[PDB]
Order: C-alpha cells, then structure tokens, then sequence
C-alpha cells in the first residue's frame, strides 16, 4: 500500500514554468510582457514608487504619536 | 449493372460484387443495410428518376469493416506570431459489400 497513497484532489498546481514551449502558454518572457522596466531581470519599481509623482505616504501628513503606557 | 444511391450525404457509384468503403452507419459488421434512396438504376436499357428515390429501387449490401480512415496532421502555425498547434485525426469508415441491386 506504500505504492498507492496519492494526494486529494486539489492539494498540488505543479506550477507554472516560463520559457518552456510554445503550447505550454506563458513563455517567451513567460508572462511579463515585451520590453519594458518590468521586462528586466532585477526590474521594476520600489514599493510605493509612482513614477516620480508624490507618493501617497509623502503627500500626507504625519499626525499623531505612539505612547508608551499603551504598550503595557 | 450498376446504381447511384446517397448515404452519408454523398452519392457513391457501386457496380454488382464491388465493395464501397463509405461513412460509418450505426449498424452491425455482419448485418444486411438497406438503402431504398437509390438514384439510378441502370442497365443496357437506362431508365432515369422523374423524382427523387425511385419508385421502388433498393440497394442490398453486407457490412465488411468498421475501422477507421488512414492518419491525417492538422497542423496550424502563423508567422512571426509565437504560434504553432499540433492536431491528428482519423475519419471512421464502414466499408460495405454491394450485393444486389434491385430494379
């Protein structure tokens, strides 16, 4: 019975291999699209990055501060 | 001796003890078919339909096979487009045996 144990259905995807094949869907940049800074190996943008316009997190203000006592 | 009869869409022309490889039927290897759509019959004298099935013609014929067509690839590919599909497909066929033709 050691030959029979299987998996549930549903509990493995195999994943998704890119540049494998032309049936098997997203090769060829296997899913990131023609040129670009995405494009790149080691490319896009940091987190909160809008392209050179004011980030939401710099273009609110700060208010407020943290108080010990709630810490204990 | 021979007639025209449709079967599967298609007339075939079939002559006395000649077998005809035709579309597949959902009949028998060994069993008799009938077919009373007849176009044609004809011999040293000709007589011709004023309309379509005769009157009163049919066509005898044995069932010999029931496999299926020879292999065909389907392949599709367009230029310059990373695209390619691969595809085979095999036609079932019922060959029959012509017997006899009726008048």
């Amino acid at each position: 019975r050691l030959n029979t144990l299987s998996p549930a259905e549903g509990s493995k995807k195999a994943g998704k291999r890119l540049g494998r094949g032309i049936g098997s869907g997203l090769g060829k940049t296997g899913g990131r699209g023609h040129k670009g800074q995405k494009s790149r190996s080691g490319g896009g943008v940091r987190r909160g990055f809008e392209g050179g316009q004011m980030p939401l997190y710099r273009r609110l203000p700060k208010f407020g501060f943290t108080s010990r006592k709630a810490a204990i | 001796m021979y007639a025209v009869f449709q079967s599967g869409g298609k007339q075939h022309r079939v002559s006395e003890g000649q077998t005809v490889r035709l579309e597949k039927l959902d009949i028998a290897t060994g069993e008799t078919v009938e077919f009373a759509e007849v176009l044609m019959i004809a011999n040293g004298e000709e007589v011709k339909i004023g309309v379509p099935f005769v009157d009163g013609g049919v066509i005898k014929a044995e069932v010999v096979a029931h496999g299926r067509g020879e292999k065909v690839k389907i392949v599709k590919f367009r230029r310059r487009k990373h695209y390619r599909k691969q595809q085979g497909h095999r036609q079932w066929f019922t060959d029959v045996k012509i017997t006899g033709i009726s008048a």
